[PDB]
Order: structure tokens, then sequence, then C-alpha cells
RNA sequence: CGGUCCGGCCGGGAACUCAAAGGAGACUGCCAGUGAUAAACUGGAGGAAGGUGGGGAUGACGUCAAGUCAUCAUGGCCCUUACGACCAGGGCUACACACGUGCUACAAUGGCGCAUACAAAGAGAAGCGACCUCGCGAGAGCAAGCGGACCUCAUAAAGUGCGUCGUAGUCCGGAUUGGAGUCUGCAACUCGACUCCAUGAAGUCGGAAUCGCUAGUAAUCGUGGAUCAGAAUGCCACGGUG
């Protein structure tokens, strides 16, 4: 939405640059980030992201470029 | 209303004289307008606005005798819930009873 | 003779029977007019075989109906295969207009007898 | 209350001298719009014109000379019962009923302009010609015909 | 070479400052004009007549903000220099400028 | 009526307007009539105005000992290793359904496009912004006038008039859904606004039953301000038609 090319990372990713592909033999990322966006390439690192209590496993495809990381980590639960 | 609000505006508004209201008018210093898609200012304009609280936005002025944000009315120097007291008093120059 | 329109009503100016359906718009789709020769403003006859000549030179240039509808669809169903907001909301009967459903969902929910 | 009108004055039409062409436009237009309805007086009087045999000047009085009554029957409480009686038709409104009336069937008509509209009913508003439609004036002769209990 | 301006909301208090300020550009300066006016200018506002809810109740209030030009006659050096000192009480608002 | 920054600009005026103050004038004064013949009323003359001239400001005793310690204090109680406050992420715009009210239309006493007549009241220099350029466009980029009574915000709009059109869910509408962008801002994904190529639905009086005031009133169309980094249709005001 709005920007063209789709909008440069922030800050605290910018530092994380080595775990951006890859996150090892460890647990899933746990991720409060939800405002700031994916990697343009981010496939094979594995991330867990917060809903408000919990941290739950997201799936994203190598074709997803720009996305903020709530837009694709679900919060409700019906009835 | 709690006594946390009465200074929560204190480098807010000290900000908002220095920088938030002057630095889009002279931003030609963290810019270029010559080379064709390319980058060399938005990590260090994006370090400029990492710091939070004091922002462009936020800013509110409260009542600063009580901490409600709430019936401010600039026109009248105070916010409403102590307006007739005050008012009554003959506290606010120049305010008074007259009506229509 | 008619070009896109398929509605029955006869005789009326080149403008509402021309554009603005199924994927020919309104913004070069009458400028092709004046080179068929014909008008737009007030009704008119004058589309027939051979001015229509100069309307069926215009190809490759467009999409309309069932391959218009699949440019979206498509760019819609590729959201609906994953976690995403609009994803969930386009794979089931959900708002996406910022709703309050607890006073409108109109549209999205129906009748209302 | 008592001390209150009576009949507020109105200035007469500019162009024919009349203060039933200047009521008739206040009763005519709608939301204020008076401007539009200086367009659709004598306007919708183009089909009456040779038709008047009064000629043009009463071809739109002849319609309201159709019907001038002098009671009209009310139905009013006179304690735990509801009766109808008669009530004056003073010379103020003797001139003035009819000419609500058309209005009301125009503005409740929907094929046309407003000033073919008002032109359908002023056809027939002197000649009554037309099926159910004289059920409009049986609140005056169930008026001159009324018996109640003296 | 300066000119003058006095501000204030009070109706007395604002030809009680410009006989002040005329005052005080007369004793430096011998020819005289008096004073002269404008802009006026008014302002009404609406409050809650009590502190929690009961909106529908509601006080009226209002302000007149009255402004004179005045005018020096002699604006000269001697006569500003009276006027960097001014005082003339608060309730008012006073400019200098060239 | 001379001179002319060609201009109420200088000479001339202090009057009208526009903005401001203080008075005088309306007193049953005047006639006849009515009135336990009295209070005061009922008409006429004369007047800008006639009967507290007209319009405002004002809440006697009493009304539920009303709503509120969520603005406040303030007596008490409970928590205090917290029921306290500092961050951060979800929420306070969940929903197979109910209540509470407006605005715009459902049209042709109406809309649309192009002309054309006339404002009142407010806003504004880290401002109000006239223009031109790039472009599909928001807007960006520069920038006239002006210090806010001879500038900007600003073709007021409806109305008038011409061109055009129907009983068709319409020329219309463009509500909805993606894709592009434009702005402000850690940040607009989610809950923001403005724009463009495209697509495209609802509305042709509307449940039992019922609502409200007496004239610049109802009815109806534009203009402005507040809040504000960045949006209202809600809040407070302004004038036109009536």
């Amino acid at each position: 939405r709005s920007l063209k090319k789709g909008p440069f990372i922030d800050l605290h990713l910018l530092k994380k640059v080595e775990k951006a592909v890859e996150s090892g033999d460890k647990k899933p990322l746990r991720t409060w980030s939800r405002r700031s966006t994916i990697f343009p390439n981010m496939i094979g690192l594995t991330i867990a992201v917060h809903n408000g209590r919990q941290h739950v496993p997201v799936f994203v495809t190598d074709e997803m470029v720009g996305h903020k990381l709530g837009e694709f980590a679900p919060t409700r639960t019906y009835r | 209303a709690k006594q946390s609000m009465k200074a929560r505006e204190v480098k807010r508004v000290a900000l908002a004289d220095k920088y938030f209201a002057k630095r889009a008018e002279l931003k030609a210093i963290i810019s270029d307008v010559n080379a064709s898609d390319e980058d060399r200012w938005n990590a260090v304009l994006k370090l400029q606005t990492l710091p939070r609280d004091s922002s462009p936005s936020r800013q509110r002025n409260r009542c600063r005798q009580t901490g409600r944000p709430h019936g401010f009315l600039r026109k009248f120097g105070l916010s409403r819930i102590k307006v007739r007291e005050a008012a009554m008093r003959g506290e606010i120059p120049g305010l008074k009873k007259a009506s229509w | 003779a008619r070009i896109a329109g398929i509605n029955i009503p006869d005789h009326k100016h080149a403008v509402i029977a021309l554009t603005s359906i199924y994927g020919v718009g309104k913004t070069r789709s009458k400028a092709i007019l004046a080179a068929a020769g014909i008008a737009e403003d007030v009704k008119i006859s004058e589309l027939s075989e051979g001015q229509i000549d100069t309307l069926r030179d215009e190809v490759a240039k467009f999409v309309v109906e069932g391959d218009l509808r699949r440019e979206i669809s498509m760019s819609i169903k590729r959201l609906m295969d994953l976690g995403c907001y609009r994803g969930l909301r386009h794979r089931r009967g959900l708002p996406v207009r910022g709703q309050r459903t607890k006073t409108n969902a109109r549209t999205r929910k129906g009748p209302r007898k | 209350r008592r001390r209150v009108i009576g009949q507020r004055k109105i200035l007469p039409d500019p162009k024919f001298g009349s203060e039933l062409l200047a009521k008739f436009v206040n009763i005519l237009m709608v939301d204020g719009k008076k401007s539009t309805a200086e367009s659709i007086v004598y306007s919708a009087l183009e089909t009456l014109a040779q038709r008047s045999g009064k000629s043009e000047l009463e071809a739109f009085e002849v319609a309201l000379e159709n019907v001038r009554p002098t009671v009209e029957v009310k139905s009013r409480r006179v304690g735990g019962s509801t009766y109808q009686v008669p009530v004056e038709v003073r010379p103020v409104r003797r001139n003035a009923l009819a000419m609500r009336w058309i209005v009301e069937a125009a503005r409740k008509r929907g094929d046309k302009s407003m000033a073919l509209r008002l032109a359908n009913e002023l056809s027939d508003a002197a000649e009554n010609k037309g099926t159910a439609v004289k059920k409009r004036e049986d609140v005056h002769r169930m008026a001159e015909a009324n018996k109640a209990f003296a | 070479r300066i000119r003058i301006r006095l501000k204030a909301f009070d109706h007395r208090l604002i030809d009680q400052a410009t006989a002040e300020i005329v005052e005080t550009a007369k004793r430096t300066g011998a020819q005289v004009r008096g004073p002269i006016p404008l802009p006026t200018r008014k302002e009404r506002f609406t409050v809650l007549i009590s502190p929690h809810v009961n909106k529908d109740a509601r006080d009226q209030y209002e302000i007149r903000t009255h402004l004179r030009l005045v005018d020096i006659v002699e604006p000269t050096e001697k006569t500003v220099d009276a006027l960097m000192r001014l005082d003339l009480a608060a309730g008012v608002d006073v400019q200098i400028s060239l």
C-alpha cells in the first residue's frame, strides 16, 4: 500500500541481517514485531510471531516480498 | 485522573519548538535531488525518528490541575471541570456572568 | 449497429452503450468515435458497418468480462491460501471495509427481508 | 388561543395584478424555491389559452369557480361520543378551497414535467368528467345535508 | 521614526492606556493630533455549566478586543526612549516598529 | 469641486454607510363606549412604533432527600512483595440480532455540462497561499500579495438561463473489490485522508404505529471555525431562497 517498490526495513531488522534466511538448529525465533515488514528474501528463516498472549507458527512463501509481520499472524478464534 | 499526567508534556513540548515544526521546511540538508533511484539518507533520517514519546504526534495540553485530558478549551484558558468555580471566584481574566 | 452494448434500448447518445462497462472503461474508448465519424452529444444512429471497422481495429489493447474477473480473482486466490488478514476474509464470508458487525454490515450480510 | 390571526397579507402577482395568483405560487412551490414555481404558473396554462371561454385572464379562475361551498363536515367530540357537525366555510376560504386540491393532485401525479402534471388536473377541474373524482366534494355535499340533532 | 500599537479587552482601560501613551509621546513633542482608532473585534463562546455530565445546561461567555493605531506626531529618538520603559499597567499589549 | 502614485490619493466634508456612545420619543396621552362603571378594557385618530411598544436577563416555598467520591476534595474500608506505574503486543469499531437518531438520494416544482447575478461571518509567517510545471491525478517544486481594514484562504452555492433526459435500479449512481499512487507521521497492515485507470450493487415511500410548532418560523443550499503531525457527515457559528 501507498509506496512504490515497498519500504525499507526497520533499524531493529537492519541489525539482524545474519538471521534473515536462517534461524539455525534452535527454536523458531520469537518475534513481537507486527508493525515492521518482512525481508524481500526470507524463506528458511523459522519464526514465531506474537498474538497478544502467545506466539504462533507463521507460514511464508518465497514470493512474499512486502507485508507487515502482523498481517499474516492471526489473533482471533471464532466463539 | 492521575498525578502522573501533570508532567507528561515536559519533553514533548520542548522538541516541538526545537525540531518538530520546522524540520520538514529545512529538509534539504538530509535529501538529494540529483541521483536517480539512489538512497544515502533514509537510514540517517530513520535514526532521527528512532526516539519515542517525544513526537510531532502524541501531543496533548491536559488540565494541569487534575490530569484530565478531555474538556479543554483554549478560549477559556482552563478545562471546563474547573471553569465555573474559577470564573465565579474572579480568577480568570476577564470571565464574568453577563449571558447572551 | 452495436460494438460493446448488449441491452435493448434504441437511439441514444454514443456514450451509454459505448463506455463504462465490463472492461472498456471511458478514458480511451470515447476518443475513437470521432475517427469513426460518430458524435458524443445528442442521440445518434451513424454507427453501422464501415464506421465500426474503425472500432474493430482495436486489438490486444484491453480485456473484458470473465478474463478481467480472472485477473482480480486470481490476485485474491493467491492470498486466500495464506494466513493473511484479507486471505481468510476472502476465503470466509467476512467484510474488509473496516465494518462494525454490531451496526452495519448490510451489503456483506444481505436481507433484512 | 384567541389573540391570533385571522389572515396575514400577501402581495399580488407583479405581472397579473392578482392575489389568487400570489397564493397559488406560495402553495405550489416546494422547499421555498418560488423561482421555479414562477416558471410553472402560466407555463401550465399553454393548453388552456384558447380552450377558456372566459378568455385567458380567467382560464385558472374558472377551476376555482367550479367549487365555492358554504359548509364542510367535521367529526368533533362532545364527551364520550364523537359526532359529525357542519362548520362554516368563510369568504376567505371560499375562493381558496379548490386551489388547494389541484396542487395536491399535481404533486401526487408522476408523468411529464410539473407544468404538465398541473395541466392534467386543470384540464378537467371545471369539467369534472373523470371517474370517482367528485368524491373530492363529499365533504361539502354531506354538509349541506347535515341533520345532527336540531 | 517608529510607529505604535495598543491592544486590550476592557472598554475603559483602552482609553486609560491611550491617555498614558499619548501623554508619554507629548512630554517630548509639542505638536498634537489626538488618538486614532482601529481595528475593533468581538468573539463569543459556550461552555457546559457543570463539571460532570449535565451537557444540556450551558452558559454564554463573550469578549470584545479593542485596538488603536494611536499615532505619534514626533516619534523622535528622545520620545521612543521614553517608550522603551513604557509602564503602563498590566492588562494591555503594545508594539514599537519601523 | 481643483490638483492628480490616475486612487477618497491631496485640497474639501464629519454628514449617509460601516463601526461605536448618550439622549429624546409612548404617557391611556386623546375622544366616545364598557366595567358592582373602579382596577382596566373595546375601537378610532396621530405616529417609525400602542397598550408591560417589542426582545432579553433572571428559577420564591415545594418537587426524586435525583446523577456523581469517573473533575474534585473528604470520613471509612480493602490491596500494598500490589488491585500501584513504566514499556510492549493484543483489545475498548468480536456478532447466525436488537435498540437510539441524523445526512444524502430514490429525481425532471430534478440532476448533469457550460455560461451567469448577488454575500454574511470567521481564518493566516516554522502562515494564508495567488501561479506555472511534471503527470492520469492527489500532490511535489518554486512562488505574487499581505502582516494580517486597499492580500490570500475565494468563480458562495442553491437560484436564473441554455444544452440534454424518463417512469428504464436511470444520462445517472459508483456503494463495494483488487492494482497503482499522493500526504502526514517510529507507524496508516490494522482502525486515516486524497487520487487515477478499471470493475460494480442498493435506492422508484418506507412495519404495527405515531412525531412536531404559529413567520423570517417551518421548509431548503452554500460559507466559516473549533479539535489537529495527519480525516468528519458529529460540535459552534454565518448568509441566500422562504
